[PDB]
RNA sequence: UUAAUUUAUUAAUGCAAACACCUGCAUUAAAAAUUUCGGUUGGGGCGACCUCGGAGCAGAACCCAACCUCCGAGCAGUACAUGCUAAGACUUCACCAGUCAAAGCGAACCUUUGAUCCA
RNA sequence: GCCUGUUUACCAAAAACAUCACCUCUAGCAUCACCAGUAUUAGAGGCACCGCCUUCCUUAAAUAGGGAUGGCUCCACGAGGGUUCAGCUG
RNA sequence: CCUCCGCAUAAGCCUGCGUCAGCUGACAAUUAACAGCCCAAUAUCUACAAUCAACCAACAAGUCUUA
RNA sequence: GCUACCUAAGAACAGCUAAAAGAGCACACCCGUCUAUGUAGCAAAAUAGUGGGAAGAUUUAUAGGUAGAGGCGACAAACCUACCGAGCCUGGUGAUAGCUGGUUGUCCAAGAUGAAUCUUAGUUCAACUUUAAAUUUGCCCACAGAACCCAAAUCCCCUU
RNA sequence: GCUAAACCUAGCCCCAAACCCCACCUUACUACCAAACCUUAGCCAAACCAUUUACAUAAAGUAUAGGCGAUA
């Protein structure tokens, strides 16, 4: 996402009352664009043995693009939500 | 603007077809292309440049009988209406094609070299290195695009694995699959060069005018300039 | 003259009467309510106060959003919140410069969803927030049943919405048939968003959806005043036969 | 990109045709290795402060020898007054000599025939223009 | 300056004024000496020292910075440790 | 010479400034409608 | 247009971003866009001048022009109290700026260039 | 100036513009112009058909007229611009 | 005595030298055969100018539906 | 609906000479060379005569297209609804104008010739000017006084 | 004595209050055939212009912004 900020500051416009914009103050800079951020990791516990990854119950941290283009729509993994995690430690404790 | 294409016909025929003139104009009634407008009223007559096209429910090698040759109102090269099996279609003649004459039109790439007779149309991998090609396809079965003006004739100029060198009448060579087909011999008219059109009303009457303001840029025609280097400003025009 | 009211609620006014005024009461106050979306286009404050280095005083600082617009191929797909920032900037950065329009657009991708909820996959056009909004929310189904309206403004997002809600409050059987204990977790999984179904029907209608399918729901061919008056007529001999 | 960007530059920024472009890369692919820029002011040398014209470039080859040299002997005949850059009106008091007398040939008859001086003065004029380069960078 | 102002339709004040000068209360306008701060290399002490002083205003420049600030900064200021509070009144003045 | 610029046609007088060629965009409907407001007996021509 | 300022937009490339297409960011071009045309003097030219100072015009308080008649300067040498403070004054006809200076304190025992903002 | 044509509607019709001819540059290709075309093609610019080589006369008096890539060659044409014999004429 | 005039059609205009009584008002009037307003579809068809169209002459290559 | 160009489908071009012609002469038709008239005109570009083309790159009716920094242009800066080096209308708009013009009862009073400035058609400061106020010297002014170098007068002020 | 002179209500202005048969998108006013959303710019002020300016009360023209200047 790009992220920008205004050039020139906006005077405080109160508690329920609107900011007033004019001309100044569509001039903005970009402070940051996200897509040239540094790559994250998805923490995925997989349900299906995966080369090189896991076998299966086992927090796995994937780059973004594996786990959102094979693993989740392929099955083979599952979000890392608290919910996931609670049921696949009652799969494992009842092993 | 209101325009729609004239090329709207969908089946191919024989009958010319009534083709609306341009005037250099887009589909949005601006001048795209100068100097066009006017000119006598032309009929178009759909080409098949396909010439390797077996009839319907029909397949291999076909011969086809030259029905007669043609003048074209919009080629260089003059057509031929040629008719095989139960069809006719227009096609390039070529430069020693007469009324009577037979032409083959096969996809057999033979193991030797077939005997290159003007006219006939085989895949380039079936000709002699050297021969003189025209309506040349770029790839299997797209269709003649290469080689069509009159007195054209391109060069075989090689033949390795599955490619052939062809040498297009600009004297560039160009890659060709050997299975794509290519008609043999110079295309027709070959006197087109040698036409003197003697007065601007030919040029008229062939419906190019004469027109100015080319350009639209602002300024008009401007040349192109090479800026000089500041080392250099020093030196872009000495007085004398 | 002047007009009694002030221009500006005469949107609100006109809610308040005719068929808009029929319509249900929770779509009307979903209509009402503005809630700002989240920030995605700008860095919001920190707190409500600040110490700006200049004079070193306490000064109140707000969150003025950043103008987006959204161009309607937006309302056919998933942008998380992301749009077109339509704006101007300073040659260089420096604002003795020149100013430029400049337009930034988001990078769109196509990518294919399966919502549990509906059985289906979608393709969609999106954005990498909203994949990361849905990797946030652990999966489309819970993306859609999360996100307000603002916040996920898209025509195809509410719509997803609705059908989501709908689904859950009616129970579908639709939901994988012939496998009732997968349907029955699927509903337990998004059992937290259920709804009223006469709620879950007016999710996301803009007011003129909203106002056709009131229209719809409350058109009827006039009865025939034969009935009517029949009707009135045998309870009148009714009443006389009985006094 | 490199073979792209050289021709871009040979045609756009130079005004080359298309056969004169053929015929550089043809007679001398070394303009290939050289970088631009460089490139750029060796053309912009022989076409504006020694009047020299596209034909003339890609006859002579001129691409083809080092900047350096091609100062080396140029700037000393200019300032022997034995080269004159052609004016606005392309003319010269006198007809200037040839590149193939400026350039192709060795140092001993550039030196007999066309600047008509002495081999030791030839040294000290190029090590003097080598510190003004030095210095002028 | 701006006579009335387009939000208010106050009189508004010129601040390259308030950056400059200092009004003492009666009425005199205090200034630092032009180019106090520039060359002092090349200027001799006495031209420093000169240089170096709080200055008072013309009447007419007085007048003039009266009229390009508001009320506001001709106001009775009780400072903690006003380094001019003496100045801020006249003493013995004959007409 | 000059001042004998209309040719009436009314093929073209209803093609250029119709009711219908009005209608046939948004700036033509606001044409409309400011004759309307201002109350010109003749909208379109 | 080799005037100044831009490259928003396109075209190229490069780098990231998504795994041909597209987004962001740079660079170079193309195309353009915005804006300006200092002053005094000089008819037969191919410019000169613009600030400060000295002399005459302007003889004797001050002041006095010019396309007027002449000359000179954009600092250096010195030292490193060539420091700090401060009565009272002068003043280039305004302001800005620029000068001189007793007393006092402190060491010792000097003879021209330009503001504000901004850094 | 090759020519027929075009042009400043309303002060210029021309030697200007176009023009066949020629040269240069750019383009190897299809489904809205170019083009339902393809290097003998298309777009742009330049140039100009074509072809060949590299003091005297006029008057009586004449600031008029005619003659002793480049250099030439004017076939025809012209409400073009000059000069002239003869005639004709307010 | 005069006229590239006249009569029609097209286009345009819209009652704008018909009657009546006082330019205004009232009253009347242009009658379809001419002209306009068309076609039930699906597909399949439709190389071969015109020029008195026959020779002759070409190039600029030229409105061409049955089941 | 003019005009420029273009699209569709139409139409016109006598006679003679010549033969398939951007051919000759010359009607219709198109144009507008030259002269005169007209110049608030018959006409916001005409009339009369004269003249150019007149089977073509022709002329022309009908309908459609290209739209304003745009179109179109056989480039004349030509044309785009009589005034196109960039249309017209509405709006911004009561644009701006250091420039020109104008600025309406009676009566009295005071009232006149440097600096900086993209500045010399303007402005700011000064000087002058007006009003009101405070209190106390103001002008004139003799004697004394104001430079060496190398005239008329002026400055200064006790008195008056 | 001609032309003329005159006239007073037709209405309007600013507030307050109150929220105000048939035909017709085809060539409109013709009875009847197989598709919207997207920064205003610029004049103007800055004595040019280029960043900029220019679409209850009180706090206060204050904090702030600003070729730190016009001004906001
Ligand atoms: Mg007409
Ligand atoms: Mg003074
Ligand atoms: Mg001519
Ligand atoms: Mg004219
Ligand atoms: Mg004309
Ligand atoms: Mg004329
Ligand atoms: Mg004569
Ligand atoms: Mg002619
Ligand atoms: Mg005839
Ligand atoms: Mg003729
Ligand atoms: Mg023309
Ligand atoms: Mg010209
Ligand atoms: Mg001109
Ligand atoms: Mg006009
Ligand atoms: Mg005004
Ligand atoms: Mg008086
Ligand atoms: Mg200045
Ligand atoms: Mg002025
Ligand atoms: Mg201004």
């Amino acid at each position: 996402t790009v992220i920008v900020e205004r050039w020139w500051k906006v005077p405080l416009a109160g508690e329920g009352r609107k900011p007033r914009l004019h001309r100044r103050h569509r001039v903005y800079k970009l402070v940051e664009d996200t897509k040239h951020r540094p790559k994250e990791n998805l923490e995925l516990i997989l349900t299906q043995s995966v080369e090189n990854v896991g076998v299966r119950g086992d927090l796995v941290s994937v780059k973004k693009s594996l786990g959102r283009n094979r693993l989740l729509p392929q099955g083979l993994a599952v979000y890392a939500s608290p919910e996931n995690k609670k049921l696949f430690e009652e799969e494992k404790l009842l092993r | 603007a209101n325009f729609v294409s004239w090329k709207s016909r969908t089946k191919y025929t024989i009958t010319p077809v009534k083709m609306r003139k341009s005037g250099g104009r887009d589909h949005t009634g601006r001048i795209r292309v100068h100097g066009i407008g006017g000119g006598h009223k032309q009929r178009y007559r759909m080409i098949d440049f396909l010439r390797f096209r077996p009839e319907e429910t029909k397949s291999g090698p076909f011969e086809e009988k030259v029905i007669q040759v043609r003048y074209d109102p919009c080629r260089s090269a003059d057509i031929a209406l040629v008719a095989g099996g139960s069809r006719k279609r227009w096609i390039i003649a070529t430069e020693n094609m007469q009324a009577g004459d037979t032409i083959l039109n096969s996809n057999h790439i033979g193991r030797m070299a077939v005997a290159a007779r003007e006219g006939d149309a085989h895949p380039l991998g079936a000709l002699p290195v050297g021969t003189l090609i025209n309506n040349v396809e770029s790839e299997p079965g797209r269709g003649a695009q290469y080689i069509r003006a009159a007195g054209t004739c391109g060069v075989l100029l090689r033949k390795v694995n599955g490619t052939a060198i062809i040498q297009l009448p600009s004297k560039r060579q160009m890659q060709v699959l050997e299975t794509c087909v290519a008609t043999v011999g110079r295309v027709s008219n070959v006197d087109h060069n040698k036409r003197v059109i003697g007065k601007a009303g030919r040029n008229r009457w062939l419906g190019k005018r004469p027109n100015s303001g080319r350009w639209h840029r602002k300024g008009g025609w401007a040349g192109r300039k090479i800026r000089p280097l500041p080392p250099m400003k020093s030196y872009v025009k000495l007085p004398s | 003259p002047l007009h009694k009211y002030p221009v500006w609620l005469w949107k609100r006014l006109q809610l308040r009467e005719g068929i808009c005024s029929r319509l249900p009461g929770h779509y009307l106050r979903s209509l009402e309510e503005e809630r700002t979306p989240t920030p995605v286009h700008y860095r919001p404050h920190g707190a409500k106060f600040k110490i700006n280095p200049k004079n070193g005083q306490r000064e109140r600082v707000e969150d003025v959003p950043i103008p987006i617009y959204f161009p309607p191929e937006s309302q056919r797909g998933l942008w998380g919140g992301e749009g077109w920032i339509l704006g101007q900037i300073y040659a260089n950065n420096d604002k003795l410069s020149k100013r430029l329009k400049k337009v930034w657009k988001p990078q769109l991708f196509e990518r294919e969803f399966y919502s549990e909820i509906l059985d289906k996959k979608f393709t969609v056009t999106v954005t990498m927030r909203t994949l990361d909004l849905i990797d946030e929310a652990y999966g489309l189904d819970f993306y859609i049943l999360k996100t307000p309206k603002e916040d996920l403004c898209s025509k195809f997002g509410m719509d997803l919405k609705r059908g989501m809600l709908l689904r859950l409050a009616r129970q579908d059987p639709q939901l994988h048939p012939e496998d009732p204990e997968r349907r029955a977790a699927i509903y337990d999984k998004y059992k937290e968003f259920a709804i009223p179904e006469e709620e879950a029907e007016w999710v996301g209608l803009t007011l003129e959806e909203a106002i056709e399918k009131q229209r719809l729901l409350e058109e009827k061919d006039p009865v025939p005043l034969f009935k009517i008056y029949v009707a009135e007529l045998i309870q009148q001999l009714q009443q006389q036969a009985l006094s | 990109q490199d073979i792209n960007d050289t021709v871009r530059l040979l045609k756009e920024k130079c005004l080359f045709t298309v056969q004169q472009v053929t015929k550089i890369l043809h007679s001398c692919p070394s303009v290939l290795r050289e970088d631009l820029g460089q490139l750029e002011y060796k053309f912009q040398y022989a076409y504006f402060r020694m009047g020299i014209k596209h034909p003339d470039i890609v006859k002579s080859e001129y691409l083809q020898y080092s900047l350096t040299k091609i100062k080396q002997r140029h700037i000393y005949l200019e300032r022997l007054g034995r080269y004159q850059t052609p004016d606005k009106k392309g003319q010269t008091q006198i007809p200037n000599p040839l590149l193939k007398d400026i350039l192709r040939v060795s140092e001993a008859e550039f030196l007999a025939r066309t600047a008509c001086t002495s081999v030791e003065e030839f040294q000290v004029f190029k090590k003097l223009l080598a510190r003004e380069e030095e210095e002028s960078e | 300056l701006t006579y009335f102002s387009a939000r208010k339709g106050k009189r508004k004040t010129v601040k390259a004024v308030i950056d400059r000068f200092l009004r003492l209360h009666c009425g005199l306008w205090v200034r630092r000496k032009a180019g106090y701060k520039k060359k002092l290399w090349k200027k001799t002490p006495a031209r420093k020292k000169r240089l170096r002083e709080f200055v008072f205003c013309n009447k007419t420049q007085s007048k003039l910075l009266d009229k390009m600030t508001t009320s506001f900064w001709k106001r009775r200021n009780w400072y903690v440790d006003d380094p001019y509070q003496k100045y801020h009144d006249r003493t013995n003045l004959k007409v | 010479a000059r001042g004998n610029e209309y040719q009436p046609s009314n093929i073209k007088r209803k093609n250029k400034h119709g009711w219908v060629r009005r209608l046939s965009t948004p700036a033509g409907v606001q044409v409309i409608l400011r004759r309307m407001l201002k109350g010109r007996k003749s909208l379109s021509h």
